[PDB]
């Protein structure tokens, strides 16, 4: 419910770096094939990290169903970029378990895409307005999580990053490691100039 | 003046009809070769192709 967002820009990128990093539960890209993101140039690209269960991590997608991307997190049905999701239990692993985190059970309007949910306050849930008292119909969201490592290999606590970056907006930025080089006029040949392409 | 006029609005029409993207991700071609691979770009290019 409440999620990082790392503005990213100005630099060079890579993505080779992230196919020995780890073998990730999911590496899934919608609307750029993963093995092109070092050619073209993007946008302003965002990072939104968090953990959930492992089970939870096919919510992460343009439409799906779920109380998670239902009232925690929402994406675009036009959305470009893509996830990242690693079963993190080697170094989540507390055998007491832990809980240091926290999500929705109902929310009173569901969530747009890309918007934070930052009123983490009480909640009500239906008549016999509680006022902050959590009594009877006003049923706090706020539920743990399972993650130990006596728990199912599925229920382990996953690490996920969701790479959403538009395209042409702007004077790109994050284009990769592609190497310039010299300028020529009066032939007809073929060009790209971050990442317009044409002949 | 009615034939040169008509004749111009046609190829305005025609010409400008380019520039839609009729469902596909984007309305030219190099974009989505450069942006996708061809197990998945081939629906795209039918859609605009249509």
């Amino acid at each position: 419910y409440a999620w990082n967002r790392k503005r990213i820009s100005n630099c060079v990128a890579d993505y080779s770096v992230l196919y020995n990093s780890a073998s990730f539960s999911t590496f899934k890209c919608y609307g750029v094939s993963p093995t092109k993101l070092n050619d073209l140039c993007f946008t302003n690209v965002y990072a939104d990290s968090f953990v959930i269960r492992g089970d939870e991590v096919r919510q992460i997608a343009p439409g799906q169903t779920g109380k998670i991307a239902d009232y925690n997190y929402k994406l675009p049905d036009d959305f470009t970029g893509c996830v990242i999701a690693w079963n993190s239990n080697n170094l989540d692993s507390k055998v007491g378990g832990n809980y240091n985190y926290l999500y929705r059970l109902f929310r009173k309007s569901n969530l747009k895409p890309f918007e934070r949910d930052i009123s983490t306050e009480i909640y009500q849930a239906g008549s016999t307005p509680c006022n902050g008292v959590e009594g009877f119909n006003c049923y706090f969201p706020l539920q743990s999580y399972g993650f130990q490592p006596t728990n199912g290999v599925g229920y382990q606590p996953y690490r996920v990053v969701v790479l959403s970056f538009e395209l042409l907006h702007a004077p790109a930025t994050v284009c990769g490691p592609k190497k310039s080089t010299n300028l020529v006029k009066n032939k007809c040949v073929n060009f790209n100039f971050n990442g317009l392409t044409g002949t | 003046q009615d034939v040169v006029n008509q004749n111009a609005q046609a190829l305005n029409t025609l010409v400008k009809q380019l520039s839609s993207n009729f469902g596909a991700i984007s309305s030219v071609l190099n974009d989505i070769l450069s942006r996708l691979d061809p197990p998945e770009a081939e629906v795209q290019i039918d859609r605009l192709i249509t």
